[PDB]
């Protein structure tokens, strides 16, 4: 495996690996970031509390 | 800071509200829909009828903006039936654009050889924002998206449902009368603007969409739909029409100018920047008969008989008008006039009038050896001259008045770069009417002899608006005191001003307008009615009374349907 680690805040989003998605099926949004195969980092508080 | 038309010159705006009745009469747009998404083996269905669409707060410029409210549908999700409640809606965003059509409206102020444009959606419908939500608050923001997805498919798909034309209007027409061609667009746009309340409502009254278009074949390159806001707001009336200041001047003030006798078809230049009609060359203002009983010519400097717009009034201006009065004397004298053209309420007619505003201004300048040298002696003919410009004509009066008068004439005399100046402000003239003995009826006496001698003068004008030298000389040789012909010139401005009154050689319509404002005879003239059909002839609403007239700069008159 190997782990990418670049990534920051800021990094444009390629719809592939970095992204903005929806959590959930509520208007809530947040940006995230496939760090290995389906496993995604989402640098932000967790919207459903 | 004001209204402007960012390169246009005529414009006809009405309210949100006005448009949206004109929709409801009209029942032109589409009722029951049926739209449908298929993507990602998923199928999305919204079947059901639609509202009255009403157009509220959200257009700027190019958008515009609708309101599409939901009388009832049904939402399949993949199987998943729910039932919209009736307060789902959504805000569609569609373009206006002037598509050539066959002609079907009648213009009866026109010649109807132009070729009809009427405004209709291009070939594209973007929803900005919706409302979708079941009887029970099930539904999920996820499948209001898909739905909304489905609603823009719709509407793309059935944009050809909407068979609502916005607006009519007739292009390249030649007027039924020709002198009026400028009511006549040539090249067409429109704009919108929509204004937000207090409570943060779509306001259907204050929000203002507007159709722009020049006239007389003017270049336009640079086609802009942004319209100012407040054109309306301060009008509060639901139509209103705008001609540009330009053409108010460069072909209303040129004909008063030219008309006045002052100057003649040669020795006119149009000056748009400074937005002043004067004269190119040293004029001739008129005949001089001072106390000497010697006839002067009254000379005006190249640039001085000024006709602008100042104030939200139309200023005509002397300077320079020089000669020799006597035992080597000369004396500057300059005027400055305010008028404004309101409307009044005349046997339940609105009749547009120019009526005097404020008082005028006036300068006089002179040199210190004449005051030092021969003060008392030049006086009585500068008085002889100066009674003239005040009473309208060359009578000798009283010295009690002279005294009292004198007293403050020499009380304003400063010493100003080695030449005595003297200024009369507003309170000053309004003193020299009260103290002139002069009654308002005697005035009237000779406002109707010079509107005679101006129908006369007409008739010597030709149809361009200018007289023959040799004719313009058998008028002027006749011996005339110059405020008589101060008056005459200002009787011509003021019927030169029949055009922005009523429309439709003219010199006999001109007579006509003279009859009406000498004795008060409408019976054959509509008033403000003619100028509104040629502002409603060439721009035909689907279907009103003019009650609102002003100038923020643009000529802008007010109406409700």
């Amino acid at each position: 495996m190997k782990i990418n680690n670049n990534f920051n805040i800021d990094s444009l989003i390629d719809n592939r690996d970095v992204a903005i998605v929806r959590g959930r099926k509520t208007d809530t949004f947040f940006k995230v970031f496939q760090v290995a195969p389906n496993i995604w980092v989402a640098p932000e508080r967790y919207y459903g509390e | 800071g004001d209204l402007s038309l960012l390169g246009w010159n005529t414009e006809n705006s009405v309210s949100f509200r006005t448009m949206n009745e004109f929709i409801k009469k009209d029942n032109l747009y589409p009722k029951d829909f049926k739209a449908v998404y298929s993507y990602r083996k998923m199928t999305f269905t919204a079947t059901g009828t639609f509202d009255s669409w009403e157009m509220t707060t959200g257009a700027d410029g190019r958008n515009i903006r609708f309101k599409c409210p939901i009388k009832y549908a049904v939402y399949d999700l993949d199987g998943d039936v729910f039932n919209s409640s009736t307060e789902n809606f959504l805000l569609i965003q569609v373009d206006l654009t002037y598509f050539d059509s066959k002609t079907t409206i009648n213009d009866p102020t026109g010649e109807n050889d132009g070729k009809q444009f009427n405004l209709k959606i291009k070939t594209n419908v973007l929803i900005v924002t919706y409302n979708l939500t079941d009887t029970d608050g099930s539904m999920s923001s996820e499948d209001k998206d898909f739905l909304s997805l489905a609603f823009r498919n719709w509407f793309n798909e059935n944009i050809q449902q909407f068979e609502q034309i916005f607006a009519y209007i007739l292009l390249d027409e030649t007027a039924k009368i020709p002198e009026y061609q400028w009511l006549k667009p040539t090249q067409i746009s429109y704009g919108s603007a929509s204004v937000e309340t207090a409570n943060d409502e779509p306001d259907l009254d204050a929000s203002i969409f507007s159709a722009m278009s020049m006239v007389e074949n003017n270049t336009n390159s640079t086609p802009s739909h942004a319209v100012d806001n407040r054109m309306l707001q301060l009008t509060k009336t639901q139509a209103a029409f705008g001609i540009s200041f330009p053409l108010f001047i460069e072909h209303f003030l040129k004909q008063a100018l030219l008309s006045s006798q002052f100057i003649s078809v040669d020795d006119i230049v149009a000056d748009i920047n400074t937005l002043t009609i004067t004269n190119n060359k040293q004029i001739i203002f008129g005949k001089v008969e001072n106390s000497d009983g010697k006839n002067v010519d009254s000379s005006l400097k190249p640039g001085k008989l000024k006709l602008s717009l100042q104030n939200n009034l139309i200023v005509l201006e002397l300077f320079d008008l020089t000669w020799e009065q006597g035992r080597g004397v000369t004396g500057h004298f300059d005027f400055r006039q305010e008028y404004e053209l309101a409307l009044e309420s005349k046997s339940g007619k609105q009749i547009p009038i120019l009526k005097v505003h404020d008082e005028p201004e006036i300068e006089y300048y002179v040199e210190e050896a004449q005051w030092k040298t021969n003060e008392d002696m030049i006086v009585s003919a500068v008085v002889g001259t100066v009674f003239s410009m005040i009473l309208g004509a060359s009578m000798k009066l009283a010295g009690s008045a002279l005294s009292k008068a004198g007293k403050l004439i020499r009380s304003k005399a400063t010493t100003i770069k080695g030449r005595k100046k003297i200024y009369i402000n507003r309170s000053n003239v309004r003193q020299l009417r009260k103290d002139s003995g002069a009654t308002e009826i005697e005035l009237e006496r000779i406002n109707r002899r010079n509107s005679s001698i101006a129908a006369e003068d007409a008739r010597l004008i030709s149809n361009n608006g200018t007289t023959s030298i040799q004719t313009l000389g058998d008028m002027k040789k006749k011996p005339m005191s110059t405020g008589q012909r101060i008056a005459i010139g200002a009787k011509k401005i003021a019927g030169t001003a029949v055009m922005f009154g009523a429309v439709g050689n003219f010199g006999e319509m001109l007579i006509n307008y003279i009859n009406a404002m000498e004795n008060n005879d409408y019976s054959a003239i509509p008033g403000i009615n003619s100028f509104m059909q040629q502002c409603i002839g060439a721009m035909q609403w689907p279907d009103l009374k003019v009650t609102f007239g002003k100038l923020q700069g643009i000529y802008l008159l007010g109406g409700t349907l």
